[PDB]
RNA sequence: AAUUUCUACUAAGUGUAGAUGGAAAUUAG
DNA sequence: CGTCCTTTAGGA
DNA sequence: TAATTTCCTAAAGGACG
């Protein structure tokens, strides 16, 4: 009862977290640079439910620059600057800074952060 | 100086201010924990039930003595009408016998059962107890003991209808000039064919079903005018015209009734009685509306049923008698005409023919006087019957099968509409959404009841005014008995646009209390103690103040000291109507406290004979003069405040100069300091409740120009108002309760970067650093107040203005004028002229340019029009989509009067303003009659105190002095050819005359047959083709031509000079030489031999004479448009000038300022400018004491005169 | 079961449906009035895959302004002018005028019709 | 798309440019 | 004797 | 919806507690 129906859950997640970042772009966007907060940056979409904020692989350093890809409508985010050419579409706010994660930054208080 | 410098300070005024009360402070928690909200609340909610059952006392009241009254002077009122008077010196002895009639009915009301235990407390505390017997009813008047004192205003509202004043809120004007005239009416014309009745088929029934006894014929007669001043009575009256009842549904026969069944003869053509006037659906839910509508309009309605009996009915239409239909002629038999044959107004050209046979001569010129006085008596005929649309008709077509078949079509459209929308009369349709935003099912309601009103609009001309004499029967029984039940669904109509365009708001409200019916009574010293409501100044930002009812006295012991901090406050009572108010006080138990007793002052008084009655004495009224002079002159609560610098002993030489002195200085508001620590601990620990005055000017923020109302509240206390604009009371105080939930509100979020709707806005997006709401001041419950203030309470410069604005201009050497007139591709077309014609600045008012620090932004507003008219044209409901143009256009309005007062201090001018009452315009114009009405009244009530916000308050034209140029508006109708500066003008021969000449095209140039057109041709005198000017050369005389009386040359060259535009709608541009060119090579004429009339009266067939008629026709047009493209339209004259060029428009609008009109809507401005220049030189013309009598209504003949007069 | 996991992919759709609005919302008001593309309205969900087009519940008028609601961020729609209170809370592009809707104008038609 | 209120807006950032006379009663459409 | 409503009075 | 009114009041009288 288990054999097709995790592949239907599997995109539902999905579409939940790109509902997610896509109301989170503009308001990113919105931000001057020196109040661009800091991400968790993946290029993997991580689910902001519960963040699985145990592994330490993520960097976490302040996101740059904001632009949209020319192929499709994609959020394609820079960390750092342009002279990083990292390019990245999946971050989501917290306060944890440099690698020391400790608390979910949530959308009113990325909206009140400017 | 100016001539406006003059007109300044002439007479009184009302406006009030209104503004917002921000509480501060914790007093909103007051008013919380104080529990104060709910009890005005629950008290205004049952003031309408008090009020109704006051009502019902008072119709118990009038229902009791009007079965008491009689009029004894009414058996020589009713011969002395009955004279036909021509006055001869006899009507002003009518009007005293009138005016004792109507003061004789009062004295019933004012004399007797007790009258003044009826509007004094003692009604809701006794008699009211008494008049009731549910427990329900009296827990109500039980609960507004001490309140009695809040119905002031309606009992000031009930004690109208008892006077004398000839207004129509009495009951004597009503049961007189709107009772007994009517009566004597219908009496004349029961007497005329009380020989038409007979017994034994309408009196057998109306002598016992109506009264059981006197039976009718008395009734009309003489001495029963007496009885129907009732409702009962009226009842009667009109059960006799309707049609009675006889509590069942069998609904028999009335009077009227029975002349609309005397039908037997077939000529009607005579008038019936008249009803009488007599004093004293949706809006709840949405599934209320829901059953209304699928409950009393389903097929299964009556209404239906009604339907399906006219069905049966005009299945039976042919096979009653073709000459007893009579339709009522007026806005209807254009349509009647179009629908049955196809063409406009042929019914209306073929009385026109017989009329021209019957009344005018066998001489070819048709006298245009003629034809005015044949207009208005088409318009006075009554109703035509069905056989002379038969004799109108041609052969082989009788007109009842078109009408017969094309009622039927139209029910079947009803039919196929409802067939196609029974999906929603299912009785257990489940709704979706509001009804105010949803629109699937708004749709469907609006093509039914647009199908059923368009059918009764369709049968509302079959009447021919009901009451009428001899015609068709038993059609007509089915008829009424439908109609009376179909006309129902239009109250619907108009109820169910009374709820889809429902506010999204609520500007319910109700009135504050706080415990006091004497809560906010006026602006005083002493009687803070009582109104409980003071206003207090800090900085800028002001306050009022209501303490509270259990401690009533907490603004006495407050002082200066100096604590950093002090609230001003306003003192200095007023003194409210001297001529009243000072026998209240000096002979009110306080003559014996200062004086004692003279007595010869008292007789005097007690004579009345220092006012009217008695001319005066230099005694007399002098007596009066000293007593009041130095009574007052120890009185310590106003003499030590007020200094009375009086004139002398022989200024007065009457009674209303003093009262109008002290008029003039009883108003003296000024600053009392009160420090702020210790009133705010008065408002902290609840005995104060303050609030804020706000509006949006008085933040901090607010850097540009304010408001006018708030230039006013802060000129209130300026040290430049004397006694110019004075605050008075009658203030209230106004909460309205928050609609917009808070589930429901939408939101711009922050600094998103948001668009903007202006076209011609340079910036193209902007960012908002915070949030902002829609509506957001619905969203809060939100207190408002309303303060009345009274402007230019004792003017000097007093003199009738109509007068005065004549006599100002026969001084004048060059009077401006600006002009202000409607058109089509231009909302409102201002021209602006000198006193010799001269043209000096013209434009259109499409766009409006709003100006700020010297950035000028200029806002559209046809584009706009045209964006919303487009949104109408696809909207699917036509509710929300048409009120919105409605709106626009008073949210437009409001702004070209800005651009008017401007213009008019900027030139000194008169205005000239398009009337509507004496014209039928040609309804494709785009501001239409109920904005232009709405316009009106929106330029005479700013005139009345114009007024500019960026000038100097203390000189003249600011605030403190406005021009008061115009009177007053009265009403619709009373707007007539003289307001103030404000001239109303007829736009007749407005339009279509060149403005170089003062040519008109006046002919009537439409085909109808060939010797009619050989007529037209030999009427001509010169048809010669001139070949180096290469066009034809018509040389004509008026003098040849039917009802050309009008004009003054008549001798004119018409000529094929430039192209024009053809309808065929198609659109069609044709150059007119080359036309001619082709239409006569096309017959074949030689046309270089100038005069040709006899060879163009030599062709005999109509292809040609149908097809010259359409280019002699087209040569006089002159209104060239397309109406598609705004920028295509020229006025072109085919008149050579004094000089010989002619006019094009083309030339003339690529130029700075036009010495002729730019378009075709400047043509007509600047023709309305030119009548009131003429009315400006016929100013000098008269004389200084018969200048108020001048006669300014020009008629046609004049005016032609004075427009080919003016180009020399 | 066959009728429980289709009471669930109907809660995916959703899912769908909103990130569509939200990339709608943003490209609609970076646009000048007088290009805004007519769109067909409902506040049901509407399903930019089929439409069922036929159907005669629905009309295609411009579409006004774009905004959002208070304590979500939900953006309805104005269709029309702003003083019609016509509040909506689904649209889909389309390109045919009030009654005959003629297709469904897709992302990047609307995307160019800035220029 | 803020408003005493309406209308157009954003107009340089809690707003801009114009206008605005309310409360109640009665009659007729 | 405050306190709190009710009533009141009539320019050219 | 439009026409047509009244008001745009401080001060005496008095009921009462
Ligand atoms: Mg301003
Ligand atoms: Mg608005």
């Amino acid at each position: 009862m288990y054999l097709v129906v995790q592949a239907l859950i599997r995109a539902c997640i999905i579409k939940e977290i790109d509902l997610y970042t896509e109301q989170l772009y503009n308001i990113i966007k919105s931000l001057p640079y020196d109040k661009r907060p800091n991400v968790v940056y993946s290029d993997q979409p991580l689910d902001p439910n519960n963040l699985d904020l145990s592994e330490p692989e993520l960097w976490a350093e302040q996101v740059g620059e904001c632009m949209r890809y020319a192929h499709n409508d994609q959020p394609c985010f820079y960390i750092g600057s342009t002279k990083r050419e990292l390019r990245v579409n999946y971050i989501v706010p917290v306060i944890g800074v440099r690698d020391e994660i400790e608390r979910v930054m949530t959308l009113e208080e990325v909206r009140n952060l400017h | 100086m100016s001539k406006l410098e003059k007109f300044t300070n002439c007479y009184s005024l009302s406006k009030t201010l209104r503004f917002k009360a921000i509480p501060v402070g914790k007093t909103q928690e007051n008013i919380d924990n104080k529990r104060l909200l709910v009890e005005d609340e629950k008290r205004a909610e049952d003031y309408k039930g008090v009020k109704k059952l006051l009502d019902r006392y008072y119709l118990s009241f009038i229902n009791d003595v009007l079965h008491s009254i009689k009029l004894k002077n009414l058996n020589n009122y009713i011969s002395l009408f009955r004279k036909k008077t021509r006055t001869e010196k006899e009507n002003k002895e009518l009007e005293n016998l009138e005016i004792n009639l109507r003061k004789e009915i009062a004295k019933a009301f004012k004399g007797n059962e007790g009258y003044k235990s009826l509007f004094k407390k003692d009604i809701i505390e006794t008699i009211l107890p008494e008049f009731l017997d549910d427990k329900d009813e009296i827990a109500l008047v039980n609960s507004f003991n001490g309140f009695t004192t809040a119905f002031t205003g309606f009992f000031d509202n009930r004690e109208n209808m008892f006077s004398e004043e000839a207004k129509s809120t009495s009951i004597a004007f009503r049961c007189i000039n709107e009772n007994l005239t009517r009566y004597i009416s219908n009496m004349d014309i029961f007497e005329k064919v009380d020989a038409i009745f007979d017994k034994h088929e309408v009196q057998e029934i109306k002598e016992k079903i109506l009264n059981s006894d006197y039976d009718v014929e008395d009734f009309f007669e003489g001495e029963f005018f007496n009885f129907v001043l009732t409702q009962e009575g009226i009842d009667v009256y009109n059960a006799i015209i309707g049609g009675f009842v006889t509590e069942s549904g069998e609904k028999i026969k009335g009077l009227n009734e029975y002349i609309n069944l005397y039908n037997q003869k077939t000529k009607q053509k005579l008038p019936k009685f008249k009803p009488l006037y007599k004093q004293v659906e949706g809006y709840t839910s949405d599934e209320e509306v829901l059953e209304v509508f699928r409950n009393t309009l389903n097929k299964n309605s009556e209404i239906f049923s009604s339907i399906k009996k006219l069905e049966k009915l005009f299945k039976n239409f042919d096979e009653y008698s073709s000459a007893g239909i009579f339709v009522k002629n007026g806005p209807a038999i254009s349509t009647i005409s179009k629908d049955i044959f196809g063409e406009w107004n042929v019914i209306r050209d073929k009385w026109n023919a017989e009329y021209d046979d019957i009344h005018l001569k066998k001489k070819a010129v048709v006298t245009e006087k003629y034809e005015d006085d044949r207009r208005k008596s088409f318009k006075k005929i009554g109703s035509f019957s069905l056989e002379q649309l038969q004799e109108y008709a041609d052969a082989d077509l009788s007109v009842v099968e078109k009408l017969k078949e094309i009622i039927i079509q139209k029910v079947d459209e009803i039919y196929k509409v409802y067939g196609s929308s029974e999906k929603l009369f299912d009785a257990d349709f489940v709704l979706e959404k509001s009804l105010k935003k949803n629109d699937a099912v708004v749709a469907i309601m609006k093509d039914l009841l647009d199908s059923v009103k368009s059918f009764e609009n369709y049968i509302k001309a079959f009447f021919g005014e009901g009451k009428e004499t001899n015609r068709d029967e038993s059609f007509y029984g089915d008829f009424v008995l439908a109609y009376d039940i179909l006309l129902k669904v239009d109250h619907i109509y108009d109820a169910i646009r009374n709820y889809v365009t429902q506010k999204p708001y609520s500007k319910d409200k109700f009135k504050l209390y706080f415990q006091n019916p004497q809560f906010m009574g006026g602006w005083d010293k002493d009687k803070e103690t009582d109104y409980r409501a003071t206003i207090l100044r800090y900085g800028s930002k002001y306050y009022l103040a209501i303490m509270d009812k259990k401690y009533a006295k907490c603004l006495q012991k407050i002082d200066k000291d100096d604590v950093n901090g002090n609230y001003e406050k306003i003192n200095y009572k007023l003194l409210p109507g001297p001529n009243k108010m000072l026998p209240k006080v000096f002979f009110s138990k306080k003559w014996m406290a200062y004086y004692n007793p003279s007595e010869d002052i008292q007789k005097i008084y007690k004579n009345g004979t220092f006012k009217k009655g008695d001319m005066f004495n230099l005694n007399d009224c002098h007596k009066l003069i000293d007593f009041f002079k130095d009574s007052i002159s120890r009185y310590p609560k106003w003499s030590n405040a007020y200094d009375f610098n009086f004139s002398e002993t022989e200024k007065y030489k009457d009674i209303a100069g003093f009262y109008r002195e002290v008029e003039e200085q009883g108003y003296k508001v000024s600053f009392e300091s009160a420090s702020k620590k210790e009133v705010d601990k008065l408002v902290e620990e609840g005995k104060l409740y303050m609030f804020q005055i706000y509006n949006k000017d008085f933040s901090d923020k607010s850097h540009g120009t304010p408001n006018l109302h708030t230039m006013y509240f802060k000129l209130l206390f300026d040290e430049n108002n004397h006694g110019q604009i004075r605050l008075s009371g009658g203030a209230e105080l106004f909460m309205r309760r928050a609609s917009l939930k808070k589930e429901e509100l939408v939101v711009h979020p922050a600094n998103s970067p948001i668009a903007n709707k202006n076209p011609d806005n340079p910036k193209k997006t902007t960012t908002l650093s915070y949030d902002v709401y829609k509506d957001k001041r619905f969203s809060e419950d939100q207190y408002e107040l309303h303060i009345p203030i009274a402007i230019n309470k004792c003017p000097k410069n007093i003199f009738k203005i109509n007068t005065e604005v004549r006599v100002l201009l026969k001084h004048d050497d060059n009077p401006y004028v600006i002009g202000i007139d409607r058109g089509e591709r231009n909302l409102l077309y201002i021209v602006v002229v000198d006193g010799k014609g001269n043209i000096v600045e013209q434009y259109s008012l499409n766009e409006i340019i709003n100006n700020f620090n010297g950035i000028r932004i200029k806002t559209d507003y046809h584009s706009l029009l045209d964006k919303k008219e487009k949104e109408r044209f696809e909207a699917r409901q036509n509710w929300t989509s048409i009120e919105n143009i409605k709106e626009l256009k008073a949210g437009y309005i409001s702004q070209v009067v800005h651009k008017i007062c401007e213009l008019v201090e900027k030139y000194d001018a008169v205005i000239a303003l398009e009337d509507l009452n004496s014209g039928f315009k040609n309804s494709r114009v785009k501001v239409e009659k109920q904005v232009y009405q709405k316009f009106e009244k929106m330029l005479i009530d700013k005139l009345n105190y114009m007024v500019d916000k960026k000038s100097n308050p203390c000189a003249t034209g600011g605030a403190l002095k406005g021009y008061q140029i115009t009177n007053k508006f009265e009403s619709f109708k009373s707007m007539s050819t003289q307001n103030g500066f404000i001239f109303y003008i007829p736009a007749w021969l407005t339009s279509k005359i060149d403005p170089s000449t003062g040519f008109v095209n006046l002919l009537k140039t439409k085909y109808t047959s060939i010797a009619d057109s050989k007529k037209f041709i030999s009427s001509f005198d010169r048809i010669m083709y001139v070949p180096e000017e290469d066009l034809f050369e018509f040389a004509l005389d008026y003098k040849n031509f039917s009802r050309t009386d009008a004009d003054y040359i008549k001798k004119w060259k018409l000529y094929s000079y430039g192209n024009r535009i053809r309808i065929f709608f198609d659109w069609e541009e044709v150059c007119l030489t080359s036309a001619y060119k082709e239409l006569f090579n096309k017959y074949g004429i030689n046309y270089q031999q100038g005069d040709i009339r006899a060879l163009l009266c030599e062709q005999s067939d109509k292809a040609f004479y149908s097809s010259f008629m359409a280019l002699m026709s087209l040569m006089l047009q002159m209104r060239n448009s397309i109406t598609g493209r705004t920028d295509v339209d020229f006025l072109i004259s085919p008149v050579k000038n004094s000089d010989g060029i002619f006019y094009d428009s083309r030339n003339y609008e690529a130029q700075e300022n036009a010495i002729l009109p730019k378009n075709a809507d400047a043509n007509g401005a600047y023709n309305i400018a030119r009548k009131v220049l003429w009315a400006i030189g016929q100013f000098k013309k008269a004389e200084d004491e018969k200048l108020d009598k001048v006669k300014i209504a020009i008629s046609n003949k004049e005016w032609l005169e004075y427009a080919q007069t003016s180009v020399k």
